[PDB]
């Protein structure tokens, strides 16, 4: 549906930052509210409705 | 009311502004101050404080990072360092024999994988053979 | 990248699982022990 919730979920990879534009992109995409966070910690934050969460 | 909350894992200077963000989210009153002995304060509406003290838990719960001691019974230590200094942390003992650990509980579930990975003991190899000479 | 104990005398891996098909397969390739070349030999003199 449209709710707003967060997700949380890793990429053990390489760092996340390396997605900082084009997620920003799926949240200029549709509307915003969303956050996408990168920790250095590496894991990954999203909040948003949860179909562009998804 | 103010609420004093901890994050141990990293500074948390690392939300100011992303908290100051649930500051501007709505009304003002708040303070959120960051210990440099590491622990946290906000101060504000109840609600507000809460959300706050969520992000925040949510970067204190997030990478936890601490210390495990298990024992190596068969494969040096030293040796299980050696061979994991290769990867790119690590402690062990060799009076105990024993890997510690620092750092995740992703690292406690891998590493305890590795802690029972080089475990093995190899099988004597007949290394030396005493050899009975019938004629000569 | 790669690793190995002469503890055990085993390849460790550290990489892709293409890196785990490639390096299983360099696992498999250079396993092979060569034959007996007879480097020695004892040898019985007839005469001398």
């Amino acid at each position: 549906g449209d709710e707003v919730i967060t997700q949380v979920v890793a990429v053990k990879n390489v760092s996340v930052r390396e997605l900082s534009p084009l997620l920003r992109q799926l949240i200029d995409n549709a509307g915003a509210g969303n956050v996408v966070h990168y920790d250095p910690a590496n894991i990954i934050l999203i909040t948003g409705r949860a179909a562009v969460v998804n | 009311i103010t609420q004093v909350v901890a994050v141990k894992n990293v500074s948390v200077r690392e939300l100011s502004p992303l908290l100051r963000q649930l500051i501007d989210n709505a009304g003002a009153g708040n303070v959120v101050h960051y210990d440099p002995a590491n622990i946290i304060l906000i101060t504000g509406r109840a609600a507000v404080v809460n959300r706050l003290a969520e992000i925040i838990r949510r970067v204190d719960q997030a990478g936890d990072k601490e210390i495990e001691v298990v024992e190596l019974n068969n494969a040096s230590a030293a040796e299980m360092v050696r061979i994991v200094e290769a990867l790119n942390k690590f402690v062990a003992d060799e009076r105990t024999n024993s890997i510690l650990i620092s750092g995740d509980p992703k690292v406690r579930e891998r590493l305890k994988r590795l802690i029972k990975q080089l475990d093995v003991e190899m099988a004597a190899k007949g290394n030396n053979r005493v050899v009975y000479l019938k004629y000569a």
